């Protein structure tokens, strides 16, 4: 795809969709990429903290 | 009974449900006039430690006003020698007042007092939500001594209790001296007629 400068140009990439009985994004926490740090809540109930997970 | 040299006023402040009354249970004796701590402000105890090889009396003073004692509170700190401030590391609001109890302190109570920090219910790492850094940082800024303490990490708060007297008695004490051949026989006038 030529793009010419300062043009936005809108590419179309399919993706096959990802099925939740081989990756159970339900239950894995998200990674702490420096660990060893001490733990403290940032407070976000079971419904919140599985949407985030979900979207991360 | 008594023979301590010093009479030291210590006051145990902090917030409403903290968990001052199971805190004070270690470092103190558990007899005599219990509970009153709603009759007038406030519930009593005493510790005995030598220090220097001198005898040193200590009288906790574990203030709570809940909303009558307003100006008995404020009276309640008129010679307290010490402070000790307490919070949980379970709620922020708790951590949130040290500051507020911190400046009616050195407002009101003793000139030049020596106040110490305590996190309470620190076994109960579930719900943590103050960290060990935040603590030590507003420690430093007010030269408070702090420490965590919890029912299954006992023993700590009796040292740092016996510091804090430490530290007092080596700054409210005058120095003295161990203050502690005589002549024997029949004398013979020599006045004057």
């Amino acid at each position: 795809y030529h793009v010419e400068a300062s043009h936005t140009s809108r590419i179309i990439v399919p993706i096959k969709k990802i099925d939740y009985k081989k990756y159970n994004f339900e239950n894995t926490p998200i990674p702490r990429i420096y660990p060893g740090r001490q733990f403290i809540q940032s407070g976000l109930n079971e419904e919140q903290t599985i949407e985030m997970r979900q979207k991360f | 009974g008594y023979d301590y040299d010093y009479l030291f006023k210590i006051v145990l402040i902090g917030d409403s449900g903290v968990g001052k009354s199971n805190l004070l249970s270690r470092f103190t004796t558990d007899e005599f006039n219990i509970e009153s701590k709603s009759t007038i402000g406030v519930e009593f105890a005493t510790r005995t430690i030598e220090v220097e090889n001198k005898k040193i009396k200590a009288q906790i003073w574990d203030t709570a006003g809940q909303e009558r004692y307003r100006a008995i509170t404020s009276a309640y700190y008129r010679g307290a020698v010490g402070a000790l401030i307490v919070y949980d590391i379970s709620k922020s609001s708790s951590y949130e007042n040290c500051n507020h109890w911190l400046t009616e302190l050195r407002e009101n109570a003793d000139d030049n007092v020596a106040v110490g920090l305590i996190g309470n219910k620190s076994d109960l790492a579930h719900l943590r939500a103050v960290p060990t850094d935040e603590a030590k940082n507003f420690a430093m800024e007010n030269q408070m001594l702090f420490t965590e303490t919890s029912a299954l990490n006992s023993d700590n708060v009796d040292k740092a209790f016996r510091e804090l007297i430490v530290a007092i008695f080596q700054m409210v004490s005058k120095h003295q001296v161990d203050l502690s051949g005589a002549p024997k026989g029949p004398t013979i006038s020599l006045t004057p007629a």
